[PDB]
């Protein structure tokens, strides 16, 4: 994955989330296989919003 | 570590703080707008200080 810094301080960061989902959708093969570089965003933004 | 404890003890204080000047804003009866600011810069001095 092409890196991605963000802190997900603010609600409007879920434009990165949308990003991915997005992403997972046009290109689920591209997706599963950065999934877990994506994973690594994604835990910043639920240990923050969650 | 992912996390940095350090960090996430300055994220409890922050929290503290935001619900002391909760109730201060409250009590002053002030404008949502302000208050909310209040809260972004606090959350912004938690990203700062990771």
């Amino acid at each position: 994955l092409k890196k991605i810094a963000e802190s997900f301080e603010d609600p409007s960061s879920i434009v990165v989330v949308l990003e991915f989902i997005l992403f997972a959708l046009f290109f689920p093969t591209e997706f599963n296989r950065i999934k877990g570089d994506i994973q690594n965003v994604l835990l910043l933004f639920f240990s923050r919003w969650y | 570590t992912v996390t940095n404890e350090f960090a996430s003890r300055f994220r409890t204080i922050v929290a503290t703080l935001a619900n002391v000047v909760n109730e201060r804003a409250v009590q002053d009866d002030m404008q949502k707008a302000t208050r909310s600011c209040t809260k972004q810069w606090l959350r912004h001095l938690e990203t700062q200080f990771d």
